RNA sequence: UUAAGUUAUUAAGGGCGCACGGUGGAUGCCUUGGCACUAGAAGCCGAUGAAGGACGUUACUAACGACGAUAUGCUUUGGGGA
RNA sequence: CCGAUAGUGAACCAGUACCGUGAGGGAAAGGUGAAAAGCACCCCGGAAGGGGAGUGAAAUAGAACCUGAAACCGUGUGCUU
RNA sequence: GUGAGUCGCGAAAGACGGGUGAGAAUCCCGUCCACCGAUUGACUAAGGUUUCCAGAGGAAGGCUCGUCCGCUCUGGGUUAG
RNA sequence: GUACGCGAGCUGGGUUCAGAACGUCGUGAGACAGUUCGGUCCCUAUCCGUCGUGGGCGUAGGAAAUUUGAGAGGAGCUGUC
RNA sequence: AAGAUGAUGAGGUUAAUAGGUUCGAGGUGGAAGCAUGGUGACAUGUGGAGCUGACGAAUACUAAUCGAUCGAAGACUUAAU
């Protein structure tokens, strides 16, 4: 257990943050969300392995409604993606790709940052 | 609260104005002395 | 509350020989020579902190 | 041989700065340069023009190599000191001091 | 190698001295303004519109002076000599 | 008699800025050099600022520009802890 | 100067990406998220007096940074039987 | 006993502020030998002291472990059957 | 496992340090869908089902990369071999 935030706030933004990092494959970050983040995402490619309706309806709760997505002029979801998508990589794998990367810090508030990816 | 000075333009060029002054004995005085000592601006 | 006397020149730099900063870790690049900080990236060229993985 | 260069009126107090420079008195130029250019401060952009300004016009100027070429001294003194006042309770006033500097540095070959 | 005894080396930092700067502006020197006074003149202005002021006027124009829609000045009479 | 904390409050764009509803009260602020000859040009720099080159007898006189003290702050160092 | 690099930084939900730029937690763009909703909405009076809009700039102001502003510079805007 | 301990640790009920009232004394304003309803308690800890805890140097070479214990602190109560 | 920070401790690829995965404990207490019985609200089966933060073993898939710093060569005097 971890707290950067209370707790809705945390949520909401752990749900933000797990819904990138697939739209965009990696993202760059204060390090400590990273590592929760992390977690979360890892959970979701142990989930989207499976591929029943129940994964979906799981994979519901954390990432959103929707966030649309265009490669070739196509229409996604970010839910279509992940359980059509990605797993199809990861499966000769486990769960637990993602790798972190400590980038440096930030002249602001010194807080250091992060490139955290799933590539 | 509300302070002092809620402001407003009738009742400051009245009282303080002008004609009330050079309306009036005293006010005429005070012209006066703001004259002699030089100033850029009266009734104010 | 209050102080009652006045800090002289001696204890206040007594006092500040903790306000220094620590010499941070460095070393040179493996194929960027030059220096950075450990367990970090460059920050240049290609990113090398086994290799390029990057590209900012 | 030897060189400087100078800083004035920049707007930053002595001491914040005069710590990134108990961070360097002594070394050698490219090892400071880094020293400078990784710390997460205010300064480090600053001094780091600075020091290799120097480096520039001891090389233009005086047609030195960058070897040999160490930190003999450096040192920033008081400036100007900007007066302001910020508002605070019961009807008072407490002047605040915006602070500046001059920078100093003498970078040196130690030969001839 | 043994026991006993003694004793300095350290300066993260500080104090005494010596130097070099930075800060801020006293002193020194000077006057672009004033104080107090002598001799002499003058001691009022205005409904034939004052004193004092507003708004404007310049080739470009914010302010002081100067001037007032004939406007950053007009005519005359003298003086003066680029 | 004063020679910029004096002397008019006012030597400078002052009965101003400013304060107050208003009567009214009331500031701080002089000096480059003989002459603007007020730093062409190169270099770092985003600039500012600076090092150089030059004007000048002198630019540690370079515009916050005569002289530039003390407080205060530093850098190094002989002795010492 | 000391206090002190100490108290404070003036209720509050932001995150990611892409640009810019010398340089970005703070600037523009979008997607998501959250908040008010007899209102943090819309319209006028009193009041203030050019703060309004465009284009540039960032010395100081902004309680941080700032490539931005209600700050500066230039230019321009208010129409009644 | 220790400012009838301790308010830069707390309260603030009476009492020592302003109001009002009862008995009273006073010609009167007002005051008690008294009584009664109510009534604003600020301090961001410089030094010493104290509770805990890290640096530097020393213990005649440098290190890791174990441990002696001059001294100091603590415990110290008591019933019934 | 200790922790305000610093310190202590477990660990750093010649490895199980933390995460994740797979098992497990414990906890919650019969997931979803499907069918069946119901006019439906709802029940039964599929099923001690599904879920699961901190606890327990295993599992190098990811992260502790390559690296630099600091630190001795043992003074004299006696008395001993
Ligand atoms: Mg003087
Ligand atoms: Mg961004």
């Amino acid at each position: 257990r971890k707290l950067g935030r209370t707790s809705d706030q945390r949520k909401a933004m752990l749900r933000d943050l797990a819904t990138s990092l697939i739209i965009s494959e990696r993202i760059e970050t204060t390090e400590a969300r990273a590592k929760e983040v992390r977690s979360v995402v890892e959970k979701l490619i142990t989930l989207g392995k499976k591929g029943d309706l129940a994964s979906r309806r799981n994979a519901a709760k954390t990432l959103r409604n929707v966030e649309i997505l265009n490669e070739d002029e196509t229409t996604q979801t970010a839910l279509q993606k992940l359980f059509g998508e990605i797993a199809e990589r990861y499966t000769e794998r486990q769960g637990g790709y993602t790798r972190i990367l400590k980038q440096g810090p930030r002249r602001g508030d010194g807080a250091e940052s992060v490139i955290i990816e799933l590539v | 609260v509300k302070r002092t000075y809620q402001p407003n333009k009738r009742k400051h060029s009245k009282v303080h104005g002008f004609r009330k002054r050079m309306s009036t004995k005293n006010g005429r005085k005070v012209l006066a002395r703001r004259r002699r000592k030089g100033r850029k601006v009266l009734s104010a | 509350a209050v102080p009652k006397r006045r800090t002289s020149k001696t204890r206040k730099n007594k006092r500040r020989t903790h306000f220094k900063i620590s010499v941070p870790g460095m070393t040179e690049c493996p194929n960027c020579g030059r220096e950075y900080k450990l367990s970090h990236r460059v920050c240049k060229n290609c990113g090398s902190y086994n290799g390029e993985e990057v590209a900012a | 041989m030897e060189a400087k260069a100078v800083a004035r009126t920049i707007r930053i107090a002595p001491r914040k700065v005069r710590l990134v420079l108990d961070l360097i008195r002594g070394k050698n130029a490219a090892e400071a340069i880094a020293i400078l250019k990784l710390t997460n401060k205010a300064s480090s952009p600053v001094i780091e023009k600075v020091l290799m300004s120097a480096l520039a016009n001891a090389e233009h100027n005086y047609d030195m190599n960058t070897d040999e070429l160490v930190v003999k001294e450096a040192y920033a003194n008081e400036g100007p000191t900007l007066k302001r006042f910020r508002p605070r309770a019961q009807g008072r006033a407490s002047a605040i001091n915006k602070r500046t500097s001059h920078i100093t540095i003498v970078v040196s070959d130690g030969k001839e």
